[PDB]
């Protein structure tokens, strides 16, 4: 598919966020490349305000999911390829519990050669000395599931997800990601069955960079869809494997 | 040439993993998971005396312990289930050699495959029957077997796909548990 055909090669990418938290504007700039047939992302973003209010970690979800590993027996369920080169716009809400909450639209699509995301967030509601606005989080970031469902009504999909941010204390803040996507240029598009995205996220920092920075390394890919023998063979072998090393 | 190596021109390949576990459940005699020197020995010499080669026992204990020194990985005293995979030259996994969704091609490889794990034609997986179809199917998911998780790892299976509770896994009881017509 010419969507699909899209991410063949290494594509390179560009990231742009502008920001309103509790006040405090700042913006992002990001680039690096994108590499779907490996589902493999290497980012590095730059605050271009200075310092930044809040936490990066809090960002990694915000600061481009077209580049995930579809395994080739579930390509009829990426719905962010089938949506190129016009693109989409990709709408979150993330409720930080006990904290405030950031609301950001974004529009993922082709410019050119490069994949861009330019991004609008807000925050509203925080508390100045909660884990964000104290920058209390710990630096680096916990691998999840990422539930994909189709939604009829709004010819795109929602999705909702959970991620944890370990504190210097080892307590967790918790952050509630509710999110919708849809096509930004209309026309076809695949609206996939219920499945998820496995995604780990490693955060770093270039020696060479004074400027408040984050390097990002990502790899996601597709699962929970479902044949031959072997594979009933397979799956009676590992609930086997699971009942052994349970009465040990 | 060199005494010794006649094991090799006696040895023909094995085909299939019920036979091999026949013969390893037959030599480990303490059912301690691994065979000993002494245990070697003795497969050596009725493997022998089937042929009718006839060796003093002198020369099978240092053609016992000449094997134990080639196949022995970690000079343990203790050959394990692959060590004597080796030396019975049993040959690559018998279920590898299966894309087929039809629910009739399916229903055509599981009479293949109970076929070749069925040796005593009764109809039902029973003893090493079980134990090489567990081996076959557990090197699909994770490295190697022990010799001491085969008992384990029959009672987990028998409580899978053991539906009338009688110790034995009939064909329709495979054929149900893999979900299948
Ligand atoms: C245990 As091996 C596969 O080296 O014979
Ligand atoms: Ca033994
Ligand atoms: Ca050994
Ligand atoms: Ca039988
Ligand atoms: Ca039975």
């Amino acid at each position: 598919s010419k969507g699909e055909e899209l991410f063949t090669g290494v594509v390179p990418i560009l990231v742009e966020l502008d920001g309103d938290v509790n006040g405090h504007k700042f913006s992002v700039s990001g680039e690096g490349e994108g590499d779907a047939t490996y589902g493999k992302l290497t980012l590095k973003f730059i605050c271009t305000t200075g310092k930044l209010p809040v936490p990066w970690p809090t960002l990694v979800t915000t600061l481009v999911q077209c580049f995930s590993r579809y395994p080739d027996h579930m390509k009829r369920h990426d719905f962010f390829k089938s949506a190129m080169p016009e693109g989409y716009v990709q709408e979150r809400t993330i409720f930080f519990k006990d904290d405030g909450n950031y609301k950001t639209r974004a529009e993922v699509k082709f410019e050119g050669d490069t994949l861009v995301n330019r991004i609008e967030l807000k925050g509203i509601d925080f508390k100045e000395d909660g884990n964000i606005l104290g920058h209390k989080l710990e630096y680096n970031y916990n691998s999840h599931n990422v539930y994909i469902m189709a939604d009829k009504q709004k010819n795109g999909i929602k999705v909702n997800f959970k991620t944890r941010h370990n504190i210097e204390d080892g307590s967790v803040q918790l952050a509630d990601h509710y999110q919708q996507n849809t096509p930004i240029g209309d026309g076809p598009v695949l609206l996939p069955d219920n499945h998820y995205l496995s995604t780990q996220s490693a955060l770093s920092k270039d020696p060479n960079e004074k400027r408040d920075h984050m390097v990002l390394l990502e790899f996601v890919t597709a699962a929970g869809t479902m044949q031959n023998l072997r594979e009933e063979i397979k799956q009676l072998g590992r609930e086997v494997r699971a009942q052994l090393k349970a009465i040990e | 040439d060199e005494n010794f190596l006649l094991f090799f021109r006696l040895e023909t390949p094995l085909d299939n993993s019920v036979e091999f576990m026949q013969i390893w459940r037959k030599y480990d005699a303490d059912s301690s998971g691994f065979i000993s020197a002494a245990e070697l020995c003795n497969f050596l010499r009725d493997l022998f005396l089937h042929h009718k080669k006839n060796i003093s026992e002198a020369e099978l204990e240092e053609y016992t312990s000449t094997m134990m020194k080639i196949f022995d990985k970690n000079k343990d005293g203790r050959l394990d289930l692959n060590d004597l995979a080796r030396i019975l030259a049993l040959q690559e996994n018998f279920l590898l050699q299966f894309d087929a969704s039809s629910t009739e091609e399916r229903k055509r490889d599981f009479e293949k495959i109970f076929a070749h794990y069925d040796v005593s034609k009764t109809g039902a997986l029973e003893g090493p029957e079980v134990d090489g179809f567990v081996k076959d199917m557990m090197e699909l998911v994770q490295p190697s077997i022990s010799g001491v998780d085969l008992d384990k790892f029959r009672e987990i299976l028998l409580r899978h796909c053991d539906v009338n509770k009688d110790g034995k896994i009939q064909k329709s009881e495979l054929a149900l548990c893999l979900g299948l017509k």
